[PDB]
């Protein structure tokens, strides 16, 4: 789970 | 079969240089160029699909960076492509407009950037930049040996999508009486390009009646803009094919009206008839003369009376939105556009559609940001987005480029992919924003950071605009008349500038008409219970219906009767205070009957001038503020003239674009047309020649 922000 | 770093580690020195923040959030051992995840090597360069969260779309991004943690974990960083939905655009893909959708499989190059775990890498993807510009076939190709392919950029701030003597022609849309393309005109003037409003398109006769006046040359049309585009429609095929009481020629042409069914009509003047004679016959009922038609529609075609696609460079708009606040700001959301009328938006952007115009120039209210959580701004972008234009959104305070108010306004920027595109005018007064911005478009406000502190011009005041006015009384019937004496002020001495100092050029070579005359010096007239009022309300800061007879405050701020007192009755033998300025806003209102002062600003000039629900009356004189005040603080040049009834002239006033908004906007435009641009910073600051002298 990446992390986009 | 668990993921590992191959080849050789990056130079320490080069990942030094390349990367410094890792060495010195996540920091780095050493950084490496190639990974091999299931079996499958990657490289700092390769595109790839990356796991997101559970049942979320796979992120897909451009591998930057490959490294080691200081956690002696395996990390990769990737500057990420969005996809249109992940845009502000949103749930607005599946908008079409006139066939043009969004391609799926058109991502755009962001500059945002995350790490991550090797593990979550996927696989590779195949994405080719397309020169939006190179040839049409060698472009199909490309995107035919792709997995996915981007023209464009896309940036938080700005909604920016953008990418990787001059003569222009302007159509005005829902122009009123020209506050947006008077001032774009203007500005653009000072960038070195000549801008002129070549159509205009508004329903209200007298917003018509002020544009034409000012702006001679220019084709006003009186009608809806959904006519005008059926108008258009028709008057392509008419090209295509070039067509007692006698009919010497076509003045006119129009599609449709108020009281007639759809399909072409000619306006014609008879032999012998002074105009004001002339008259709309329908398209059919002329079958008899052809060749005058073929006089007019050759005749016409050659002056451009009207566009056909590729015509127009700039197209601006206001399209009405109603219903997005207050009453109806809860009314109504799910098909916003089928909904009221927040169909005038379909409407401009089907415009824009057909006619494809270099330059497209967007303004509605803030709510358009807010309502149905943006969904109108939204539609509004993706349209432009879909039909392949570069576009950005930016909201503009009008105080801050020197007016006594705060009016927000909400401006989306459009152009062509061969075209460069505008940029947002920084802030030239030191009014200060708020929090104003929509948590939907939080990076849409242009102003300056408070990190960076730059000198600007003090914030004006009404003394600062209208001071210099001569006095005049509640009933003033001369629309034309003369100043008292000089202007007192900087802004002052601006707004008293022939149209030569503006360079407005509407009457080309030589000044035109009304030099130096005060005009629409005058208020609504109040009817004799009214003024009564106000000639009862003191003259001080401050002053209000509360300060009126028999009146006075409870407990908690609550206004009420004082017991002591009857209630007072005016000649009239009605009530010297209303009622409904004692129930208004609970009781707690200052607002009814309120008298501005000198020291105060008018957050926003509105179409209506009663003085029933707002500080509207002049300071010092019995009386509401007149329609040339109101213009001033809209920006507007004094020698901008407006026709109508006195209601219908404070309607165009209030409808309109603050003008110096506009002119900046104008400038910005210019540059960007004459490709006198600079680099993609979003905000652009205007220079010393703007602003003022
Ligand atoms: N259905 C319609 N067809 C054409 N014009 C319309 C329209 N509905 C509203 N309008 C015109 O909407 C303008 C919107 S207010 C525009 C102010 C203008 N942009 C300025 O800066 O001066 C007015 O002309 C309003 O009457």
């Amino acid at each position: 789970t990446a992390r986009k922000s | 079969h668990e993921p590992e770093f191959i080849g050789s580690p990056v130079a320490a020195d080069e990942a030094r240089s390349n990367w410094p923040k890792r060495y010195g959030e996540l920091k780095a051992r050493c950084h490496y160029r190639s990974a091999k995840v299931d079996n499958v090597v990657y490289c700092l360069g390769d595109d790839v699909y990356v796991k997101a969260g559970e049942n979320e779309a796979d992120y897909i991004g451009r591998i930057t960076e490959f490294f080691e943690g200081t956690d002696q974990c395996h990390y990769f960083t990737c500057r990420w492509f969005f996809r249109a939905e992940d845009t502000v655009i949103n749930s607005l893909v599946s908008i079409s407009v006139d066939g043009h959708k969004h391609d799926p499989r058109r991502v755009f190059l962001s500059e945002e950037k995350n790490d991550n775990v090797l593990d979550c890498i996927i696989s590779k993807v195949k994405i080719v930049h397309v020169d939006p510009n190179m040839d049409p076939k060698a472009k199909a190709q490309l995107i035919e040996s792709c997995d996915l392919y981007y023209d464009m950029s896309y940036s938080v701030a700005y909604s920016t999508f953008a990418n990787i003597t001059r003569t222009a022609t302007l159509l005005d849309l829902y122009s009123g009486c020209g506050g947006m393309s008077t001032g774009l005109c203007l500005g653009a003037a000072l960038s070195g390009l000549k801008l002129e409003t070549r159509w205009a398109v508004d329903f209200n006769s007298f917003a018509c009646q002020s544009l034409k006046y000012n702006h001679p040359q220019t084709e006003v049309r009186n009608e809806k803009a959904d006519e005008f585009l059926a108008l258009l429609k028709e008057w392509a095929v008419l090209c295509k094919k070039y067509v007692e009481f006698v009919v010497e020629k076509l003045v006119g042409i129009c599609y449709g009206g108020s009281d007639r069914e759809n399909g072409i009509y000619f306006k014609v003047q008879w032999e012998g008839y002074g105009p004001e004679e002339d008259t709309w016959e329908p398209i059919d009922n002329l079958s008899d003369c052809p060749q005058k038609i073929r006089e007019f529609v050759q005749e016409g075609h050659k002056r451009k009376i009207l566009p056909l696609p590729g015509d127009v460079d700039v197209i601006c708009g206001g399209p009405p939105c109603q219903g997005i606040s207050g009453f109806n700001r809860y009314r109504n959301r799910d098909e916003p556009l089928k909904d009221e009328k927040n169909k005038q938006m379909v409407t401009f952007m089907d415009i824009v559609a057909y006619l494809k115009p270099k330059y497209v120039l967007m303004e509605n209210v803030v709510d358009i940001l807010k309502f149905a959580d943006g969904y109108l701004g939204k539609y509004a972008l993706s349209c432009l987005v879909a039909m392949k234009y570069q576009a950005r959104l930016g909201m503009m305070v009008a105080g801050c480029y020197g007016l006594p108010q705060f009016r927000m306004r909400v401006f989306l920027w459009g152009a062509l992919s061969s075209m460069v595109l505008p940029k947002y005018p920084l802030p030239t007064y030191d009014v200060v924003v708020r929090g104003g911005a929509p948590n939907a478009f939080s990076q849409c406000m242009v102003a300056y950071d408070e990190t960076q502190k730059p000198s600007l011009k003090k914030a004006l005041l009404l003394g600062d605009a209208i001071s210099d006015l001569p006095k005049v009384q509640n009933h003033q019937p001369n629309d034309v008349m003369e100043y008292g004496g000089s202007p007192k002020t900087e802004f002052q001495r601006y707004i008293r500038l022939s149209r030569k100092d503006m360079l407005d050029w509407s009457f080309g070579e030589g000044a035109g008409p009304d030099e130096g005359k005060l005009l629409d010096h005058q208020p609504l007239r109040l009817n004799n219970d009214d003024y009564e009022r106000v000639q009862q309300i003191p003259v001080k800061k401050g002053a209000n219906f509360r300060d009126l007879k028999g009146v006075r405050v409870g407990a908690n701020n609550i206004v009420e009767w004082d017991p002591e007192i009857e209630r007072v009755k005016l000649s009239s033998g009605k009530p010297l205070v209303p009622d409904y300025a004692m129930s208004f806003i609970k009781g707690k209102s200052l607002k009814p009957f309120g008298r501005l002062w000198w020291d105060e600003t008018v957050p926003t000039v509105v179409t209506r001038a009663e003085p029933h629900n707002q500080v509207i009356i002049h300071p010092t004189q019995a009386r509401v503020l007149t329609i040339r005040e109101n213009a001033r603080l809209q920006g507007f040049p004094d020698y901008y003239r407006l026709f109508g009834p006195i209601k219908e002239k404070y309607i165009q006033v209030g409808n309109a674009v603050a003008v110096p908004v506009a002119r900046a906007l104008g400038y910005c435009l210019g540059q960007a047309y004459l490709g006198e641009s600079e680099g993609s910073d979003p905000l652009y600051q205007l220079p010393p020649s703007f602003t003022s002298v």
